[PDB]
């Protein structure tokens, strides 16, 4: 009961993924090579949530990769946990997507979605209870935003009754990565805004921010960020796979955390995180613990959280604790604090918490945000989309695919709609 | 003989559940592997089973039952499951999920009831703010309602705190709940878990609890209640008493349920734990299992259920005492406000355990007009959610209607208006 | 039985309870650990607990208590806490900080009195000058006085010495309790730490002492005090007895208090020590423990209270002879001046202590008007401080108001007024 | 309850800080790694009111550390006791203040003020029953001056109703150490007046005596003095930290030694000192340990105690000793010199007295005198000051940062308010 089917699309999707894969194998006691050698029942009661059992006790991760262009693949398989993964659920094309939604979405993407739709099929058919699928992908890119969005709209049109859940890495206000970021991001945002459970946003910026201001890290890779990314992700299903006191689910979540069907869009963090400098100088109390997940510098979107308020935060801890303590923490933040929760939601705060910690800590927590101050991004998103489009700047690339005007206006709309709605909440 | 069958719903009920058997267990000597009547069936081998329904529709808690301690205690059926969670909805309990597997549940309530001769009926574990506490349980008690009639259903709940909360769709679900609980429950038994942490701050000396102990807290109570049929004393109560007792009219049968001494190694002895001062103890308003002031309320009817050495005389002298305060305030048309039950067996201490040996313990349950503070707090909180459509699509999306919404707001209105007249 | 409650309150009195917790285990065998009832609450495990309230708005006292030798003998309720003291105000005690504890101290009290039947009273150990001891020691008299009324409220109190001082704004304080417990407390012992000092030099030939000792004597005398509850004896005085004999006017009611003999191992073999000797020995003004003469002034009524091996034609001889002396000046009103108190359990030594074994000892408590003096002194230092309005900020800062120390004063001044008529 | 946080800024400050936190270590038994290696339980029961308890028994104290220029900090933590501290709570700037006390309170020091009061609230946060502040620095620099004045006003503003002390070193009348010294005395005495409850005066002179004088040293150096204060500021606090005959404690103290809120300057002492050479011949007598106290020589203020009359005097006395004894001799030196003594407070002298000895010793004391002599300190600060300000010389690096000459104006009327004050009860 209650399997996961994992997709990675693209570049970034692929590599937060292959750091995902790494995390939950070692969760789990599971070796490259696919072999268990934990010390727990535990480990094994639940595997069947992310992986397949084998001829052998081999057990492979129920995940598919999509790419458009093979470089990103390959290096994955040639990485540490590469040939862990099934040799069949590479999907691949040859021609890349130039940063172009058009070309993922109704060009090359068109091409290689049914190949990928056949797998993911043949994948739920070996669900006794397939809960649902987790998606992970970039916003501004070609392969990640156009693929990754078709892909969502073909599974919600066959599985519309299951849980489709995303980890969408988005833009930063400072430092962008490419110059078309704001037609992607607004063409993918969309498509998710109608085909979408709900949308964990990632803000590159605001990772480098955590690596250096806590954890004092001079010199992040983005295999560190993917770490940490990876880390969240693990957090969201930990409920799924081990027990625990207060028992969550992603529907669960979805319930508490999705007041109106639009605003599915939260803020993730993950505590404790500390420098290797001063550990010894920190006391692990779930109160301090608390106070870091509500801190928006531990924050993983790019968003000042004190500039809106929150309609609903789901919090899951991790370890022994006590449920007396978690429950008198919640309310000593509303009460003291009761303007940055919205007043007609009582309660804004649910709490989940499973007995097994994650290795090399006693304690940990996760936290999911669904914050009025993600409009911010939004609104940032639509002036930049704006500047070009009126001057229809870079427009021909995506008009030689097919796309007309008329589709950029829509989306504008779109937009411009969710972040009334956030405002009213506001 | 005199038999109940025992039936938890959830995580919380089987939770709770769990510490009860553990407690049975110890009381009756039976070891982990079965090796009494009320509470277990016996088999042709010196064995004794468990004579419970353990229902849940994620299979996780059951999991863990069934791998844990007192796994070849109960039965491989006994203990159901599920595939997916309710996940705090419902309607996922009471209309979609939950008529997958009800069936099979009253297939086993009915075999059980075969094995009987002689049920006293039902005592249920659920929870008020739960996805499946909430709708597979009313879904239950209407079948059960339909089926038995006159069998008696009594209900343990976990009523939500007014201050606390680990759900924000918990109006809704309760306020669900009690529309459809209103005319099938004959009791519906609170514990409120703000109040135990208050209660462990407070008399235990213990400011780092866990739902292990409040569960523990909670059998030690359910052990109280059901103590009369499984050992001798004077006053021998029946499940079929407390409706009798504790329901003036059929809508008014919410009662709370507390217990005295609740009290650490430290300073058992330097009390001295006479009846008088349980029986005081039992009335005090901050040693209440919920957060209510019964100072802002009248009493309807109290039932005692004193257990262990107690002399009855000093029991009548403690409710005359109780009678003679000001607070202490009763209803006008109910003089007769007091059920006396006494048991010569001790309780019992579980080992690791936060509570301590005593000579004598007591439980009380007391039906009043406190609740009704608590009843408008929820009825306000939902105004305040569903004034905006909040998480209805949910609700909606899985059978519900727009308008039942309402009925049971309207249903609520009425509750209070009655409580309010009864308080005159 | 006759029963008793003790109330602690401050870093002095806590001190001084100590003292007087370890003469009363010396005196009825009690171990350490509770291995009578005048005193001692008796459990169902052969162990013996005190009825006693200890309070402390600083938790350091507390804490040493519960740490030290006796922690076993004392509930862990009975022992209250704070968080912050009241820093020689009586503002933070009476206002502030006391409205937060004072109510548990209350529900404590009650407790108390329901485990007894027959509760003579209180006896109350604070100290006028302190922070605690002044203000919140008052506030908890006055709601003593609201609750029980007919139940005997002695006092035990130390008063601040004229030439000597250990805080500089001491004379507030105690004029405020002054204030505030004139019309609550029936009795208020007195003992003053110079007058101490002066006997321990003269008597005891010890020149090197410490509170310890003094908290000792103190003991020894609450001990003579209350010596008539717990043994038996000609002539068995009570704690309400105390009232009618020692108080001719409401206002009126501060009696010194004297022990003899307070001697040392070398001079107890020199000296006869008959009844009449040590009777002399508690009228003379050197051995008095306050800073008075009392040849300036007329005794109203005293009290005596012999313990031990004592002829009652002895003491009536020794009662003639001081009634001859030109301181000894007596009122006019007064001619019968005298109550006599005996027991035949002699005093007990405590090992490590000061004083040497007696055959018989004798406890004095005096209501003069050598006071009057004292009080007149209090009041001129008061005036001297609040002329420049020195401190006042302090006070006032948290809930004091100018104007009532004025009405203070005035009390004061009719209070002088009133033993001045007395005088005549 | 009683938790107390330790504030200190600048270079002496932070200089003094260190010594200080030495000390209460030794006295506690925490060694530089924060592990407990005491013989009493006494040494633990209270150990929260100075230090905060961690993973794996680590002791860190609650002092939060504050510089506009990295070099004193970094001296710090690479001294013997440094690396005791988090190191999340040395808060520091990059440019100096050059000994100027506008570039402290308005300019460089406005800039980092709030992450340093960040830091403070999460402090607090921690503590079951805070106290108040403690606060070291000079009152002849920028950093300690400005920024420490600024800090003060900032948290007084927040916790109005908390304990705020300082230890302040003075200028001292023959050798001043920087030449805008009267103008940086001036503006920082100016807000201390009205921002804290009191302020311990220490004069660097009076060190240098009693270090040569008294203690016979030929050479004594900054770690020596430092010694000395922090032995003086271990004392006011003893009482918090330890069982006594009379339990003292910061309020306590406050409420007998203030008697008018504006007059709130001590001149601290402690005793005994006495020379290596000369130790056998010095008998250890209450006696002798209170002449000592009331000595003129045994002073840590830049006063004649004799050209004024005390309007009181605290006495904490350290160690066993006859209470009894101890009140006689108060009584003594009042009687004997009831001149010294202003006669509207009767009982000019309160006492309190703690158990435990500091190491070495059987037995100590501390001394803390309001004389009306301080005046003289004050008047002689007005009148370099004035001499310079009618001149308006070196007020352009005052002015340039914004500071207008009415500000001086109403400092040096503050000033002579005090001045008038304190003459009134001389
Ligand atoms: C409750 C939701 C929440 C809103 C607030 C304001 C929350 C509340 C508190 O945390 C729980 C603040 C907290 O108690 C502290 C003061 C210890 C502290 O952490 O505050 C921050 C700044 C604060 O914002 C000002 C923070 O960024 C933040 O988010 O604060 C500096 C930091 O330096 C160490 C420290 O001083 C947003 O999710
Ligand atoms: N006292 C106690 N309360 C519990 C326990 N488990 C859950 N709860 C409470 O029960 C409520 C949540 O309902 P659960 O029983 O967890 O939910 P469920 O019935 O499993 O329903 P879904 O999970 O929604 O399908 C909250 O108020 C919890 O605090 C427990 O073991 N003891
Ligand atoms: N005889 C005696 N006197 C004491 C003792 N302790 C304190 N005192 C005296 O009591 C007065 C001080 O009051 P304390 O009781 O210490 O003060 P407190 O009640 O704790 O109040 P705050 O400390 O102000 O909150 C002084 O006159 C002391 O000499 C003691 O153990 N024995
Ligand atoms: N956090 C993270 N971001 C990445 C990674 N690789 C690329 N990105 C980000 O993803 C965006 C570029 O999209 P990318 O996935 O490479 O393009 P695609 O292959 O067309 O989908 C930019 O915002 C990059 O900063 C990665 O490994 N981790
Ligand atoms: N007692 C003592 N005084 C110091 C120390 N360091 C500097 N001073 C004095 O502090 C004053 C100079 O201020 P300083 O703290 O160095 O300047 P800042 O860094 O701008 O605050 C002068 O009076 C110095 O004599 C020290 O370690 N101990
Ligand atoms: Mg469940
Ligand atoms: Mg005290």
């Amino acid at each position: 009961m209650r399997e996961i089917v994992h997709i990675q699309a693209g570049q970034c999707g692929n590599q937060i993924g292959a750091k995902f894969w790494e995390v939950i194998s070692d969760e789990h006691g599971i070796d490259p090579t696919g072999s268990y050698h934990g010390d727990s029942d535990l480990q094994l009661e639940r595997i069947n949530v992310y992986y397949n059992e084998a001829a052998g006790n081999k057990y492979v991760p129920r995940a598919i990769l999509v790419d458009l262009e093979p470089g990103t693949m390959d290096s994955v398989r040639s990485g540490p946990f590469g040939q862990i993964f099934r040799p069949d659920n590479f999907v691949f094309g040859q021609s890349g997507a130039g940063n172009n939604w058009a070309k993922g979405h109704y060009t090359e993407g068109a091409e290689l979605v049914d190949s990928v739709l056949d797998v993911v099929r043949k994948e739920s058919e070996s669900c006794d209870c397939l809960q649902g699928f987790q998606l992970t992908h970039s916003l501004g890119g070609g392969t990640g935003s156009g693929m990754g969005t078709l892909l969502i709209s073909k599974i919600r049109e066959e599985y519309p009754d299951r849980i489709m859940n995303t980890f969408s890495v988005v833009p930063s206000p400072k430092v962008s990565d490419t110059v078309v970021e704001p037609y992607n991001a607004t063409l993918s945002v969309h498509q998710l805004v109608e085909n979408t459970d709900e949308t964990y946003c990632i803000d590159n910026e605001a990772l480098y921010d955590i690596c250096f201001r806590t954890l004092k890290l001079t010199t992040p890779t983005y295999g560190d960020l993917n770490h940490l990314v990876s880390a969240t992700m693990s957090g969201v299903t930990t409920c799924l796979r081990f027990p625990g006191q207060l028992n969550a689910d992603l529907r669960k979540l979805a319930v508490n955390m999705v007041p109106f069907p639009r605003l599915h869009f939260f803020m993730p963090g993950f505590a404790p995180l500390t420098s290797r400098g001063s550990q010894q100088y920190r006391a692990l109390t779930v109160p301090e613990l608390t106070q870091q997940m509500f801190d928006a510098k531990n924050m993983m979107a790019a968003c000042d959280p004190r500039h809106g308020r929150y309609l609903t935060v789901a919090a899951v801890f991790r370890g022994r604790m006590s449920m007396k303590e978690v429950d008198e923490q919640m309310l000593n933040v509303q009460n003291k604090n009761s303007s940055y929760f919205v007043e007609w939601i009582p309660n804004n705060v649910k709490t989940a918490v499973c007995d097994i910690p994650p290795r090399g800590l006693k304690m940990s927590a996760t936290f999911i945000g669904n914050s009025t101050a993600i409009q911010e991004l939004f609104k940032r998103i639509s002036e930049q989309f704006t500047a070009m489009f009126r001057r229809k700047a870079f427009l021909h690339w995506y008009t030689g695919e097919g796309m007309d005007e008329m589709e950029f206006t829509e989306a504008e709309s779109n937009m411009n709609d969710l972040v009334s709605e956030y405002q009213q909440y506001q | 003989m005199r038999e109940c069958i025992s039936i938890h719903v959830g995580q919380a009920g089987v939770q709770i559940g769990n510490a009860c058997w553990e407690l049975y267990c110890l009381e009756h000597g039976i070891q982990p592997d079965g090796q009494f009547n009320t509470f277990f069936s016996e088999t042709g081998a010196g064995k004794h089973v468990p004579r419970a329904v353990f229902v849940d529709l994620e299979p996780t808690v059951i999991d863990e039952v069934r791998t844990g301690t007192y796994r070849q205690l109960f039965h491989p059926e006994q203990l159901i499951t599920g595939k997916e969670d309710a996940a705090n909805n419902y309607a996922r309990g009471h209309y979609t999920i939950g008529k997958e597997i009800i069936d099979l549940v009253l297939d086993r309530i009915r075999k059980l009831a075969d094995q009987c001769t002689g049920l006293q009926g039902f005592l249920v574990f659920h929870s008020f703010g739960g996805g499946t506490g909430s709708g597979f349980t009313s879904l239950l008690m209407e079948r059960l309602s339909v089926d038995y009639g006159k069998k008696s259903k009594l209900e343990f709940s976990i009523y939500p705190a007014p201050q606390v909360s680990t759900a924000v769709v918990e109006p809704y679900n309760s306020i669900l709940t009690t529309h459809t609980t209103l005319e099938h429950s004959d009791c519906a038994f609170m514990v409120d878990n703000e109040a135990i942490y208050d209660i462990c701050r407070r008399n235990l000396d213990i400011e780092r609890p866990t739902y292990t102990n409040l569960n523990r807290l909670i059998s030690q109570i359910v052990s109280s209640i059901t103590a009369s049929l499984r050992f001798d004393g004077a006053l021998n109560v029946d499940l079929t008493e407390f409706q009798t007792n504790l329901v003036p009219y059929p809508r008014i049968h919410f009662p709370l349920a507390t217990y005295a001494p609740v009290i650490s190694a430290e300073k058992a002895y330097h009390e001295q734990l006479s009846v008088a001062e349980i029986t005081n103890a039992c009335f005090e308003p901050a040693n209440q299992m919920v957060k209510c002031d019964p100072r802002h309320g009248k009493y309807m009817a109290c039932c005692l259920l004193y257990r262990g050495d107690v002399v009855p005389k000093d029991v009548n002298a403690a409710i005359a005492t109780i009678k003679t305060k000001r607070t202490i305030q009763f209803v006008d048309w109910c003089p007769t406000g007091f059920k006396v039950g006494i048991n010569y067996q001790p309780p019992t201490v579980v080992p690791g355990g936060d509570l301590a040996k005593v000579q004598r313990a007591v439980c009380m349950l007391s039906n009043t007009t406190a609740i009704a503070e608590a009843w408008a707090r929820l009825d306000h909180k939902f105004d305040l959610m569903y004034a905006k459509r909040a998480f209805v699509h949910w609700y909606v999306g899985e059978g519900m209607e727009e308008g039942e919404f309402s009925e049971a707001r309207e249903d609520m209105a009425a509750l209070e208006k009655d409580y309010e007249e009864v308080g005159v």
